[PDB]
């Protein structure tokens, strides 16, 4: 997705390609400071955006997920609002 | 007996008014019976400019000191005297403004002697004494119920079964297959026991399932605690000479003090005390149920429900189970006695000074209970095929069924369909009492006659073990609002479970109980504070 | 069956929809003191007729249901009544 | 961490641990409510100064 020799080639353009894994293949196949710096936080935000888009991918095909914690009441004097336990809901 | 003297030798002194907290009830009209501990913790703090000296007894010996204003005040071994506004008890709600007076009233038992007066260490020496070749507790027995009592993530779902059952005979052989799989998953969970806070529904557990459904290591706990008050009960046996009744009451009453039928026990759930209770007349004594007397009512459906009736009204839950005949009682006598020896001599020796009192909210309950997930299938599957009403696809949230997920219960679809039950006989509300009695043929002097009594008591109530302010699965005042009614039963971290606690209040409730001022005050009351003082502060292998 | 922000819009007819899903997933979507407590009461009154019919539906597949208690007794100089424990009678 | 050792507790609890790993912390716990209340019983009851 680019070349790891020069730093200044990242950028949202190319890191939109594919999952973390190749970012960090790429990173694996290497052979002043505000340079390397502003590349470490474009290339933090492309492995984040990498890692939602992955949980997309996977959660497509796992349950719905319910609101953690009670108290959050709109519709309160009908029914009394409970929380649940996301103790295990694996598919 | 003979203390009109004194009392007239006393009150040459003009007054001495210091405080009117611990001396001083009065009664309420039936207003709200959730919101007079509203009414009543906004007015506290006006009520104690100064410490109470009852609260915090003033020290082993400086009791004795040359100076303090504590010696003034104890000059006989039976009786109690303290200052109070002159009026006539009960009075009005607000506090008065009169000028003081000394009043005096007898320490009914033995245990009100002051600790400075009668040290821990011989209390628990006595009973180290008594205690040996009668009977004991196995230490497993010990072990899990004190795990139980002092566990702090206790599944509030055994509370909702408490508070739904409410201590009938019909709903819990009807409910017998839910709450054996809610007990065999909480042993086999943790090793404790459960419902040990309800006597009632601990005596239908080992005289009903027994030796059908529990596990051989687990029943023998609840067949341990029965044995246990089952000894309790047969000792004043043995310390009474055989007698004549007295004042139409058998000696056994004289003699002890929860033998006797006049004092109610701290939780009923029915009238089936209170009609013993009026069947004697020498010591007229007199009931008052928020200001109407009562009215014995029979069991209540959906059709009639009417949460919000504040009148003095009792109900009693599908009162037989054949009968159905007008006004009789349905349990022998001995049964509140086996009661009041449950909850004033085995609860604060496990507790020890952390069960309180609640007041339950039956509409969110009953609203609760109902909203039920189950779907259609014709033979039951097991907790791994998704048509099982724990899998998680269908827990619909802000249900019935994630409060059982919440505490890892295993149960079917069946004993859950099993709660619809639950709808045959109501539970209106909680409603405090007050009793009324006068002291008995034996502290019945003319210089008596007028020194009653006043001890609240709870109906339809619960008694939960340990407050859990750290969770957020559920609002925390969202089903019980603490109603403390003895000193023994009155923690201060239940005070936060109640909306709107105040910011001063809430730090000046460690150091005195916290019984409103409408269930009897410490000095008017039939169990005093030194007892529960005892109970919290000693150490004597439970 | 009815929209939440208006509890005056509930009562039998409406009620009378499903079983008690159908009530709490419309009270889940949602975004004087006469009203709501007598809205309250109707809709109370609306879950347990629901929570009877969805026990219908599923009691058409289980067995009869004998009285627990003994000592209700008409012909009682021939037989002794005798009850039933109802500690698993499940199907 | 206090709050890890408090939030098992309070929300893993009676639930995912073993019969027996719980009761460590369950102890742990119990074991710090005790020597708060040890303090309370050191402090003779007064007013605020």
């Amino acid at each position: 997705s680019f070349d790891p020799n020069n730093p200044r080639t990242i950028t949202a353009q190319t890191l939109e390609g594919a999952l973390p894994v190749d970012i960090l293949l790429r990173l694996n196949r290497a052979t002043a400071h505000a340079i390397v710096e502003d590349a470490r936080r474009t290339l933090f935000i492309g492995t984040s955006l990498a890692l939602v888009n992955l949980r997309r991918a996977h959660d497509k095909h796992l349950v719905e997920r319910q609101p953690m914690f009670a108290t959050s009441d709109y519709s309160s004097w009908a029914r009394p609002t409970v929380g649940l336990k996301r103790t295990f809901c694996p598919r | 007996l003979d203390v009109d003297a004194t009392l007239a030798a006393l009150r040459q002194e003009p007054a001495e008014v210091q405080c009117a907290f611990g001396a001083y009830v009065a009664d309420a009209r039936p207003d709200a019976l959730v919101g007079l501990m509203q009414r009543f913790l906004e007015e506290w703090p006006g009520m104690m400019p100064v410490r109470p000296r009852w609260a915090a007894p003033a020290a082993a010996d400086q009791l004795l000191a040359p100076g303090n204003a504590d010696l003034r005040l104890e000059l006989h071994p039976a009786f109690d005297f303290f200052v109070a506004p002159e009026v006539d008890v009960p009075g009005p709600f607000a506090v008065p403004q009169v000028m003081g007076q000394v009043r005096a009233m007898p320490r009914i038992i033995n245990g009100n002697i002051p600790l400075a007066l009668c040290p821990v260490d011989f209390r628990d020496a006595r009973g180290f004494e008594l205690s040996v070749d009668r009977h004991r507790l196995a230490p497993a027995t010990v072990a899990a119920v004190r795990g139980a009592f002092r566990d702090a993530n206790y599944p509030m779902v055994f509370y909702i079964i408490e508070a739904v059952i409410h201590g009938s005979e019909r709903t819990f052989c009807a409910l017998a297959r839910l709450v054996a799989q809610c007990i065999q998953s909480y042993w086999r969970n943790t090793h404790n026991a459960a419902f040990v806070n309800n006597f009632y529904m601990v005596m239908y557990i080992n005289t009903y399932l027994g030796n059908g459904e529990l596990p051989e290591d687990c029943a023998a706990v609840y067949k341990d605690l029965l044995e246990h008050v089952h000894a309790l009960r047969r000792l004043i046996g043995e310390f009474t000479l055989p007698g004549d009744p007295l004042g139409n009451q058998p000696q056994e009453e004289l003699n002890h003090a929860l033998a006797d039928a006049t004092l109610l026990p701290p939780l009923i759930w029915d009238c089936d005390p209170i009609l013993y209770r009026d069947g004697l007349a020498e010591r007229l004594p007199e009931l008052r149920v928020n200001g109407a007397h009562f009215q014995h009512i029979l069991w209540v459906e959906m059709a009639q429900v009417n949460f919000r009736n504040v009148g003095g009204g009792l109900v009693h839950n599908r009162p037989v189970r054949n009968e159905n005949q007008p006004l009789h009682p349905h349990h022998d006598a001995e049964w509140s006695v086996l009661s009041k020896i449950y909850y004033y001599a085995v609860v604060p020796a496990f507790s020890r000074g952390n069960c309180c009192t609640m007041g339950v909210r039956y509409d969110r309950v009953y609203q609760l209970v109902q909203t039920m997930v189950v779907p259609e299938t014709d033979e039951e599957v097991g907790t791994d095929d998704p048509r099982h009403p724990l899998h998680p696809r269908n827990l619909v949230p802000n249900s019935l069924n994630v409060l059982f997920h919440n505490a890892c219960v295993a149960v079917d679809a069946d004993a859950m369909l099993i709660l619809q039950e639950t709808v045959t006989n109501m539970a209106e509300r909680t409603t405090p009492l007050l009793a009324s009695v006068a002291p008995d043929a034996g502290m019945a002097t003319v210089a008596t006659r007028d020194m009653r009594t006043h001890d609240g008591s709870l109906h339809h109530g619960l008694l939960m073990m340990a407050y859990q302010p750290n969770d957020a699965t559920l609002l925390e005042g969202a089903f019980f609002y603490p109603a403390p009614v003895n000193a023994l039963f009155a923690c201060a971290d239940h005070l936060g479970a109640m909306r709107d606690v105040g910011a001063e209040v809430r730090a000046a409730a460690q150091h005195v109980p916290c019984v409103p001022h409408f269930l009897g005050a410490n000095y008017y009351a039939t169990v005093r504070q030194p007892v529960a003082q005892h109970a919290a502060q000693s150490r004597a292998d439970e």
